[PDB]
């Protein structure tokens, strides 16, 4: 604390931080109807030579 | 020569993009522009100030928000220009447009100047060799692995139903009305000032949309849940205040069935779909009642599909099956279908060369789009 | 070319100064202006009467004092010029006007005509190459290193709270109440008459201020500590005397939260703070409930921050981690951060083009006043 | 009763009242709260501790001023009780809360909770034979004798424009800004300290009101008058002093057209009204170009009309004739229209028995107002 000695204004005991006390979907399973699955690779395999 | 395909989606609400051979688009972010909303003064922080992405997805009451593609219609071309340039980022693309095939997603029933202007962008500013834009309906059918089906969507502010038989259809039998979630949040905001809730900033409205997507359900019973007395359950703020809700949480999404209340002579997805079916063959309608497809991210709710089927069964014909439940991710499914289309091998037919496009103009665009 | 500027920290009463890139303001003293209260005839004294400096403390009981920088605003232009000329003394400066630039402090929300006349002084009478004056909150930013946050500073008679995120201003969000320690000493004087005293002389009042900055603290509890009775500790008197105090010493700074004691429809430090909080996004508030440090010796009190935290708990909403931030540099922190600033690219983009400046009139940077 | 039901010009800034058939709202007074600022000790002083009338706005330095209405909506119901007691004063009525039907005014887009709260007071405190509240816009056209037209009120609570086609309201097309002249006064206070004028008191605020309504005016040219070399005319203060004016005399009302300068996101009264026009039919707007009605006390300005006309000129459509009315009484006319309404025997639906309110509540009135 070099500069601090020259400071006539010094008083301790309180920190310099602001921190007090600390204290730390049906569109998926719709039973209404039926849906599809992802299956990317096998879908392309399913649609392998289904070109023009 | 051919290169690696880039799977991109014109996300009405949130843009989606990735490459070929993937399974999930790694770049999904909103459709606006975030430019300086306040007085940027002392240097020492991130500047340029027209920030879009994680900063905008982080800092909210700091940048003004401007959406150029409304109803899937880009109005501020310049905004999509630098939006696309943001997609060309080292965070996002790290490559060059002039070297890879790029697939994008066409929006039904829009003017020619739109895609023509965009083609000019990616063929003059950008010089994309292989470029194509198309319908997500067939892509959704690839996601189902099926051929016949009626695809219905719910974009940001877009809805449309398409009857399909193996990728053969009647253009006259398709229905479309630009309406979805954004206006639902707008009507929510109406309810807010109806009971005095001061919400009008850009990011403030974004927060309201988050509330909408979270603190809202679908009450299948219309009058039974509207004529009663509520409790007005409360939901927190990012700031922390837990504010009351009431019947509004289901009133606003149920407005889709009554555009008259919003001052609009629309017909509603149910009637829209029914009339689309009415514009077809006779016995083939049954086959199509079985094969129906849902899409669009605005569809995400609770008490959603049951309400839909309730409406359908109120206006149903002589007992025909209906089959559309919850797949993995409807939005992603479109992008995934884009990856499917990107995985094609005879895919060369999806575009014309740049040089020839220069010798083509709007001509080849519409002569080959259909 | 090589001209190290001089960081000059002004203030309500106190002024600090030192060259660029230093670590301690080489010369510091207040706005004390004195001239002999008596009549001399016999040779042995000094002549001129404008005897301000260490001689004033050396000759307290002889001269009359005054402070023309009312609420940080200059009144006796001539006297301020003389003060600055005293600053220009050799052992005080040894430099010339043209020889070096100067950095200075701007107390906001004041008539710019003050700055006009002063700029004319330093660029016409004195001919400093460039002089920049600025917001004291920025100084606190450099001292802290942080760029986000609010800073409420208090000199001897002015308090201003500046909420700025990432060094980017929100002028409407800024709040203030300009009253501090000066009237607290006057309030102490009132208490002295309640105790049967009067220290009406200028130097006598200075002694009273020494008591103020010497025999005081902040009791966290107002009435819980007010209903009791202390032992009335005694203060040594430069008269070789010692006199009791009473619970007044901590009861007197309660005016900081109660303008009722002075009888004025004002609000309060914490209230100003809270209102500035209200004046922002609902988001950043929680985040800025950690980035606030206060400056000035007006903050040097036992129980200062603790009572303030009690006020916070009474006013802030639920569950936000907020204790209190305070270094032992709060006084000098301003000059220090100004040195940090001035020891950089200030002149590279912000300064006075003196020649061209007065050629374009003072309104030029008075347009660039922010 | 066979006599005059209570007609109340429920005024935002200044509330007035009288009766049916009459053309004079016999009592007019602002929406403030007058309690004292000091404590009488001397036996034989004036007492009451709650003051209205001229004595209240006489000893401003002795009477604490507390405006209880917020955005045209009071939240200090206790003060409203006392206000209505003053309405029932011997200087005013000497009547009962049962002898006549009560007609009050409102603004739309408010929480129904206000209407609830209101009627709760009106029937728990009073035993009113019939209560009714509505929009002054109807009453405004009644004063003009018209059927259609768009009316924008400028009160000190809320400034709102209503498009009207023969009473068949368009709730999806009404606009409502919550700005007031009160903020312009506050803004003037900002100009005061900018020009160096120490004003913060509630008593000073009314003096600023006098300044607003007298020393301020409207400069037609937007930016051409912004660059005018001011002369800073001086207003002789009523107490006996004098203070300059500056260009601020017309700058402050422009915030009503540029709310973003203060940070409020809107588009300017003019554009907002045009947007209301845009929220309507096509050729019916053509009628509205001729159908332009002015209202509100915050419209009385030297330069107001023609400047606003120029605003409209910039907002004008392609070569369409536009007529703009300007009634004398832009406030009083509403009260008179209410007197007309109260002079109707067809007030059947409007008169509601107190017993009916006991049976249902404000919902019963909501059915009538909706
Ligand atoms: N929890 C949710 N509830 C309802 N809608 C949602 C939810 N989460 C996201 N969304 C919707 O995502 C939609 C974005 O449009 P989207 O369907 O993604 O079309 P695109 O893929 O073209 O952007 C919005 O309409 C919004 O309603
Ligand atoms: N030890 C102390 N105790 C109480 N107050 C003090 C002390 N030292 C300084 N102060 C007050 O704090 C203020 C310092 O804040 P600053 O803005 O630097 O002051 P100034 O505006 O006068 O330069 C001083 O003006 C003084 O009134
Ligand atoms: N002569 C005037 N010039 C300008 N503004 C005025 C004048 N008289 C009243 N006002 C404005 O009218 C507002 C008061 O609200 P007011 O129009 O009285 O609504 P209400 O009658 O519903 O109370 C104030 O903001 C005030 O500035």
């Amino acid at each position: 604390d070099p500069k601090y000695a020259d400071l006539p204004g010094i008083a301790r005991n309180e920190p310099d931080v602001y921190e007090t006390s600390d204290l730390p979907q049906e569109e998926l399973t719709s039973t209404s109807v039926e849906h599809i699955i992802v299956n990317p690779n096998a879908a392309y395999d399913k649609f392998k030579d289904k070109r023009v | 020569i051919a290169n690696q395909p880039v799977v991109i989606d014109n996300g009405s609400g949130v843009i989606k993009a990735g490459f070929a051979g993937d399974q999930i688009p790694k770049y999904c972010f909103p459709n606006y522009v975030g430019r300086p909303k306040h007085v940027r003064v002392m240097a020492g922080a991130l500047e340029g100030d027209i920030f879009i992405g994680p900063k905008a997805e982080e800092h909210r009451g700091l940048l003004s928000i401007r959406y150029p593609m409304e109803h899937g219609i880009v109005k501020d071309w310049n905004d999509m220009e630098r939006i696309w340039q943001y997609v060309y980022s080292k965070d996002q693309l790290q490559t060059f447009s002039e070297e890879h095939p790029v697939l994008l997603t066409e929006a039904p029933l829009n003017p020619r100047k739109n895609r023509e202007r965009a083609a000019e962008v990616f063929f003059e500013t950008f010089n994309v060799p292989a470029l194509f834009i198309s319908m997500q309906a067939v892509l959704s059918l690839y996601a189902t692995g099926r051929t016949t089906g009626v695809v219905l969507d719910s974009g940001d502010g877009v809805t449309h139903a398409v009857p399909i038989y193996e990728g053969f259809a009647m253009p006259h039998s398709i229905m479309r009305i630009d309406i979805a979630g954004r206006d639902v949040s707008r009507f929510l905001r109406l309810y807010l000032r109806k009971e005095g809730y001061d919400f009008h900033s850009s990011s403030e409205f974004e927060i309201v949309k988050a509330i909408k997507e979270r603190a809202c359900y679908l009450s299948i019973n219309p009058q039974k849940d509207e004529t009663l007395e509520t409790e007005k359950a409360q939901y927190y703020l990012p700031d922390g205040s837990t504010i009351e809700i009431g019947p509004s949480r289901f009133r606003a999404p149920e407005l889709l069935f009554r555009p008259d209340l919003i001052g609009e002579e629309s017909e509603g997805i149910h009637e829209v779909l029914v009339f689309a079916i009415q514009k077809s063959d006779m016995d083939l309608r049954r086959t199509l009642f079985s094969n129906i497809v849902l899409s669009g991210g605005s569809t995400l709710f609770k008490g959603f599909g049951d309400r839909l089927l309730s409406e359908v069964k109120k206006l149903a014909p002589k007992d025909v099956k209906i089959r559309i439940s919850a797949p993995q991710e409807r939005l992603y499914s479109t992008w995934i279908g884009g990856s499917i289309l990107a995985s094609l091998d005879t895919f060369k037919k999806m575009w014309v060369s740049k040089k020839e496009y220069e010798e083509d103009g709007a001509r080849s665009i519409h002569r080959k789009t259909f």
